[PDB]
């Protein structure tokens, strides 16, 4: 059971005890992604309102 | 109203406590993916234990034990034993073990294992030695047959002392193997089950011809089959504790209790205080309870070894009835009471030191 | 000295920042109007309670901190509320509509038209640091904007500062206080999507908080506050080397060095002790080895699960209070013999310790008593993956039938991003399956 | 998400609106005149939902009222509450729509329509952020029923993004006007499957029973069946107009209570049933009341069905643990009646402030696969006469053609089979 560097200061103190040793998408694509999702809702409601023009 | 679910429709002991827990008027059977259980009657293999003890309130408990796997496993076991120091390779009840993964697969102890099976080429002792997986048994003094035999194969074995001179029943100069059963319940209390049964070989054992494995294997199956005598002496090959004692009693003048049973006890409460840490749901967010099988083998010095322990055992089919009753009572109705002379005996032993 | 800057997002994620910041304030001796007599050098400085405060030269001490939801009801609440003088107006940031419990909402219809707000006022903070660490993320997995919204907040965090680390504080959703059926959905979701973004998250799982709240605390049916107050200790107690001086943990990018070996894998459990009710008139305080040995209990968690049926990847004591190393190690070697502790073979079985000595501080009036020494445990076991499954599985019982989907769709999301992001869910839970476990009528 | 607009149409739409009016204005502390004299400020938290605020801080109900005759429109301004209204908002015609769907929808209401929604408008547009709207009728007559769905189908096209809800009630044979409810009841379901996204059905089936075999009224008037309305509107609206965390708005409640769009029609109970008792009501005694087919409104059996989702909203000071306790109880006990394929889903609010008359309330709201017995029944009227083309003559003379009939009949069949469906999911 080995402790090793152990730092200590006026606050407190750390060290680690060892028991045993080992046996992006970018700005383009995302806006491209609110833009179809736009898009699908823009669809979804012209589609609503030919239904009710109808 | 308490609620249940049955996930394992092939268990003939969790059919019949289904049947008595409905025999109660008290308990309502779910469809077995309703959640809202008080009880799980668990499946045998990948039981969703990280699905238990999230549901607000119900209490839940189930029949399985995670973990136990650890004693009810061939390879898994002899690893425990013999890495286990409360068990460890100082363990005078449990045969020379050494675990074997075939060729194909290659940790292993293969090594090992002739390094004492030659002290017994050398030593000129018994060197008969039996192999098995977790149908699959080579029985032989010859290793090189043994190894093979594994390669052949493709899980793991283990390679096991034969113990070539077990106690015979007379008249028939023949095997047997006793079992017994446990229940371990919410709070690991540990419950031998008072009546347990030995599976006899009805063939006369012979130790010339251990290819011939009708006088060399118990287990009821090989010999309701393979069998010519299967049912001569007992009915069977099931001979029970209130005889063995007394042929024990009248043949060696000793009793059941006495030359068998102590070591019976001492080894299942070894092997159970041994996990217990690791399996025990005393504070956990759902509960357990478990009905475990020990197999064991008497030499003929009236000394026991532990064969195996099995996690999902059925029962004699005349036992069922009071152990089937027994579990209600000690397992389930105790965590979800109902509006003796118990059939067990509570193991305890508190030795000061 | 390194900046970071704090992000609430959604209610829970607004109201737990309510109370870590009181809760730093009471630790630091800042007053409610951001005066902080005990700090010298008037109108700026250094020191690592700067990592969290900015200054004025009229000496305000200001949280790094945003907070942003898509109604305005929460944070209202903090801009009249008894902190409403440490926190800038750019600072408080609020929509008009809610994600009404949708991923989609939050993240597609909503987010859009709010995002590019939330980061300009991000910016703000980051110019006013010399040298910016990254960030921690506060939300729920259940809302609509703590799921939805911050998704979308954490790609275009990477996008904006790809070189900062991320660290996430995300309450897992329990039945006992949810507020929607959908919640299963809204995590998985919400999960694929950050899973790449995130370099440490610290699940909170509503349950388990709930429960200690109720057995530890005495109170019979806790509120978010009482949740919050239990919280904002542990929260505390995870960030407190980055606030005070001292030598472990003290950046974040050492909480991934330190706790996150395989990135996918990012999940640490907290486990924390004591917990005593402040009604509880006879006390008995409670020793290193009491304390420690809490720390496997499953009781303690912050997610209930069982690591003795798992492995570990490393391991951190975060100690407050009157604690040596030597009755750390001590407690540590009689532990080590009565419990079922692995490690994955490529790993050491060891412990990283720190220690600060200023015992928890709680807030006046609260449930929670004072005690004299309190640890908390982050471990990085393979045991978390439970609550994975749990999840998972609910998730599979509705989008089965498709229950809901519509809301979802309706939104603009396609049906594909469910199958896509449950398929995420099924590799994380595979990949905790092989780092955990070794392969297994008679 | 805070302003509603509210709308009441025909005779039933306009005396249960009046009804509502006047017991939540009382909850809320207004007064006939508009003026606040309350004592907790819980009261005025979340009044905007429900009332604007006109200068010397009196507040008016977002409310508009629409007739095709003037008849209970000038019984609703004499009234306890009738000078509260907004006079610009009582918007109303002098021919009437004689029970007719095709008088309400496509003639007599054709010509009215446009003055309605130019009141919706002036009331939209000074919305801080409209949540969407309410609409009380009933399904029987031709004015609620025709004329309403007609203002839906219009609303719906100029605000597609907001929230449509109603309280709709349904016809029976046992309360009956006219032969022809069935008629006017299942074109209207039809237009309601499509352009709602929640409807409470309220059963006068089950509102006379309550009131004959539970309040032991010997002789129900529609008085009696409104007392029961408006009770249980008050309850389903409580978390709307008071502070509180599930289901707070309209988009919350219906994304926590339909889980496939057209599934949308709540069976809503109340406890404990009242008519115009000073038994304390205990917290496991609201409960089981709560979910006695008895105290439900819709005359369908919750065991012939499967609930897949319900909302409970309690009242008064009370145990929170012992409310938590016997909702658990319920479902725990009862399991086989939730769907196992959506997990927890039932949820529980609680409010400080009970009904007025009580210490202790429960208002119950459940999406339930029963609710099919309700559509098969109106279903089975409908095709009775049908079948001869009886009465049909009221309708063709409006301009209508059969195949509208026939497409009405499928259209309520398609949704009775897809309660069907998912009761045996
Ligand atoms: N611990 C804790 N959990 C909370 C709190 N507030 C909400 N929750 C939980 O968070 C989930 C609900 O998400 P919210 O944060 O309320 O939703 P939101 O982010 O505001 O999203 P929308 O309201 O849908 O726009 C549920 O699981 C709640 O139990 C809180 O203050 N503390
Ligand atoms: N090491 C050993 N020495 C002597 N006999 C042994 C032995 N191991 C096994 N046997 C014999 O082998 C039989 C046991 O087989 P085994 O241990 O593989 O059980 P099993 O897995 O085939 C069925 P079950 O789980 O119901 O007991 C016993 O009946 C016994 O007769
Ligand atoms: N509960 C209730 N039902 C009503 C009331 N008035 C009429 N009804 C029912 O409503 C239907 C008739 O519609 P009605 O509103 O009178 O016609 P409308 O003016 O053309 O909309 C019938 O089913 C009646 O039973 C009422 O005050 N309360
Ligand atoms: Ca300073
Ligand atoms: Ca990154
Ligand atoms: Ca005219
Ligand atoms: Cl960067
Ligand atoms: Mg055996
Ligand atoms: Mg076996
Ligand atoms: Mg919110
Ligand atoms: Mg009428
Ligand atoms: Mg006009």
């Amino acid at each position: 059971m080995e402790v090793i560097e152990l730092n200590k200061c006026t606050s407190g103190q750390s060290f680690e005890v060892i028991l045993k040793p080992p046996s992006d998408p970018s700005l383009e694509e995302i806006q491209k992604k609110l833009e179809a999702a736009e898009e699908r809702r823009k669809y979804q409601e012209a589609e609503l309102l030919k239904h009710l023009a109808e | 109203m308490y609620t249940f679910v049955v996930r394992d429709e092939n268990s003939s002991v969790y059919a019949e406590v289904s049947r008595l827990l409905l025999a109660t008027g008290q308990w309502k059977r779910l469809r077995k993916d309703n959640p809202r259980f008080n009880l799980m009657l668990g499946e045998r293999n990948r039981l969703p234990f990280g699905r238990l003890g999230h549901e607000p309130g119900l209490v839940q408990l189930v029949n399985y034990y995670r973990g136990a796997d650890k004693l009810c496993r061939k390879a898994s076991l002899v690893k425990l034993i013999k890495t286990s120091p409360e068990l460890s390779e100082s363990c005078t009840w449990f045969p020379e073990s050494y675990v074997i993964y075939p060729t194909n697969l290659k940790t292993d102890e293969r090594e090992v294992f002739l390094a004492a099976y030659n002290r017994r080429r050398e030593g000129r002792e018994g060197n008969v030695w039996i192999a098995k997986s977790s149908e699959g048994i080579l029985i032989s003094s010859e290793a090189s047959e043994l190894l093979d035999f594994i390669d052949e194969q493709g899980q793991v074995h283990v390679i096991q002392k034969y113990l070539e001179k077990p106690l015979l029943l007379e008249p028939g100069h023949r095997k047997f193997d006793i079992r017994s059963w446990v229940l371990v319940d919410h709070l690991y209390n540990i419950y031998l089950y008072r009546e347990g049964v030995l599976r006899t070989s009805s063939e006369p054992y012979n130790s010339a011809n251990f290819q011939d494995k009708t006088c060399h294997l118990t287990n009821h199956c090989i010999q309701k089959e393979y069998s010519k005598n299967y049912g001569r002496y007992e009915e069977g090959n099931e001979m029970f504790f209130e005889e063995f004692n007394q042929y024990l009693m009248d043949a060696l003048n000793t009793t059941l209790e006495n030359s068998i049973l102590l070591q019976i006890k001492h080894i299942i409460r070894s092997c159970l205080m041994c996990i217990e840490p690791a399996i025990s749901t005393k504070h956990l967010h759902y509960q357990s309870f478990q009905l475990f099988g020990f197999d064991f083998m008497v030499d003929e010095e009236l000394k026991v070894w532990l064969i195996e322990v099995n996690g999902a055992p059925a029962c004699a089919q005349k036992l069922y009835a009071e152990l089937c009753q027994g579990i209600v009572d000690v397992a389930i109705s105790s965590v979800f009471p109902l509006a003796p002379t118990s059939i067990f005996i509570k193991l305890h032993h508190h030795h000061h030191h | 000295m390194r900046e970071c800057i704090s992000i609430h997002v959604g209610q829970a994620g607004v109201q737990i920042g309510n109370a870590c910041w009181e809760l730093y304030c009471l630790e630091h001796g800042i007053q409610p109007d951001g005066q902080m007599p005990s700090d010298k050098t008037i109108g700026g400085g250094d020191d690592s309670f700067n990592t969290f405060f900015s200054e004025t030269g009229a000496g305000k001490h200001v949280p790094r901190a945003v907070f942003v939801d898509l109604e305005p009801t929460v944070i209202d609440e903090v801009r009249t509320g008894t902190y409403r003088q440490l926190f800038h107006p750019e600072q408080l940031i609020t929509g008009k509509e809610d994600a009404a419990n949708n991923y989609a909402r939050g993240h597609y219809t909503i987010g859009k038209e709010i995002i590019d707000l939330v980061l300009d006022r991000i910016r703000k903070l980051a110019d006013q640091c010399t040298g910016l660490q990254g960030f921690l993320v506060f939300h729920s997995f259940g809302g609509g904007t703590g799921s939805g919204f911050t998704s979308l907040l954490m790609e275009r965090l990477s996008v904006d500062y790809g070189k900062k680390s991320k660290l996430e504080f995300s309450i897992y959703p329990a039945p006992q206080v949810s507020t929607a059926v959908v919640e299963p959905y809204n995590s998985i979701l919400t999960t694929h999507t950050t899973l790449e973004h995130s370099d440490c998250a610290f699940m909170v799982d509503n349950e388990a908080i709930y429960d200690i709240c109720r057995r530890n605390l005495d109170i019979e049916r806790p509120t978010y506050t009482n949740l919050n107050r239990l919280i904002s200790q542990i929260v505390s107690s995870i960030t407190a080397s980055l606030r005070f001086d001292g030598a472990l943990n003290v950046d974040l990018t050492e909480f991934q060095t330190n706790l996150v070996p395989y990135p996918r894998i990012h999940f640490p459990l907290a486990t924390y002790a004591p917990v005593i009710s402040a009604e509880k008139a006879y006390h008995e305080q409670l020793s290193v080895a009491e304390i420690t040995n809490a720390c496997f209990e499953p009781a303690n968690q912050m997610v209930k699960c069982d690591p003795r049926h798992g492995k570990y990847m490393a391991c951190c004591l975060l100690y407050r209070g009157d604690v040596v190393p030597k009755d750390v190690n001590a407690a540590i070697a009689t532990i080590k013999t009565k419990r079922s502790i692995q490690f994955v073979d490529w790993c050491p079985t060891g412990f990283k310790v720190g220690i600060n000595y200023q015992p928890p501080t709680v807030v006046p009036g609260g449930d929670l008593a004072k005690v004299q020494r309190a640890v908390c445990m982050l471990s990085n076991t393979t045991a978390i993956a439970e609550a994975w499954a749990r999840l998972d599985h609910k998730f599979d019982l509705m989008y089965a039938k498709r229950a809901f989907v519509h809301w979802y769709v309706g939104e603009g999301m396609e049906e594909g991003e469910f199958s896509e992001a449950r398929e995420d869910m099924a590799a994380l839970e595979k990949d905790y399956e092989e780092v955990g476990v070794d392969s297994v009528e008679e | 998400m805070r302003e509603i607009v509210h709308i009441q149409a025909g005779q039933c739409g306009n005396q249960i609106g009046a009804k509502f009016w006047e017991v939540i204005s009382d909850e809320h502390g207004i007064d006939p005149t508009g003026s606040y004299h309350g004592d907790s400020d819980l009261q005025l938290e979340r009044i905007n939902v429900y009332y604007n605020e006109a200068t010397g801080n009196k507040y008016v109900p977002r409310a508009i009222l629409v007739d095709l005759e003037p008849g209970t429109m000038d019984s609703v301004r004499s009234g306890p509450f009738g000078q509260i209204f907004r006079p610009d908002n009582f918007v109303f015609g002098q021919s009437g729509a004689g029970n007719n769907w095709a008088k309400g929808h496509y003639t007599e209401g054709a010509e009215l329509v446009d003055s309605v929604l130019d009141v919706v408008r002036k009331e939209s547009e000074s919305c801080d952020c409209l949540q969407g709207f309410q609409l009380t009728h009933s399904l029987g007559g031709g004015t609620g029923s025709g004329m309403g769905t007609l203002l839906i189908s219009k609303i719906r096209e100029e605000y597609p993004d907001r929230i449509m809800n109603t309280f709709s009630v349904m016809p029976s044979p046992k309360v009956s006007d006219t032969v022809v409810e069935p008629y006017n009841a299942t074109l209207s379901v039809h237009q309601l499957v499509e352009n709602t996204d929640e409807t409470y059905c309220i059963d006068n089936e089950a509102l006379y029973d309550i009131c004959f075999r539970t309040l032991k009224l010997t002789t129900p008037t529609y008085g009696d069946l409104n007392h029961l309305v408006s009770a249980t509107m008050s309850g389903v609206t409580t978390c709307l107009r008071f502070p509180g965390q599930l289901n707070a708005d309209l988009r919350k409640l219906a994304v926590n209570m339909v889980p496939f769009p057209r599934l949308h029609f709540f069976m809503p109970g109340f406890a404990p049933l009242t008519s115009r008792q000073y038994r304390a009501l205990t917290v496991p005694e609201l409960t089981q009341q709560m979910f006695d087919s008895k105290n439900m409104m819709a005359a369908c059996d919750p065991r012939h069905g499967r609930y897949l989702t319900v909302a409970a909203i309690f009242r008064g000071r009370m145990s929170m643990k012992e409310v938590d306790e016997q909702m658990l109880n319920v479902q725990n006990k009862n399991s086989s009646y939730f769907v196992e394929w959506i997990p927890n889903n039932v949820k529980t609010a609680v409010c400080d402030i009970p009904p007025r008359g009580l210490k202790m309330s429960a208002t119950f709201i459940g999406n339930s696969t029963a609710i099919q017995e309700l559509f098969k029944r109106i279903s089975e009227q409908f095709t009775a006469m049908f079948r001869r083309k009886a009465f049909l003559h009221w309708y063709t003379g409006e301009g209508m053609d059969e195949m509208e009939f026939t497409e009405a009949e499928s259209n309520m069949n398609d949704l009775v089979s897809e309660y069907q469906q998912y009761q045996d999911a």
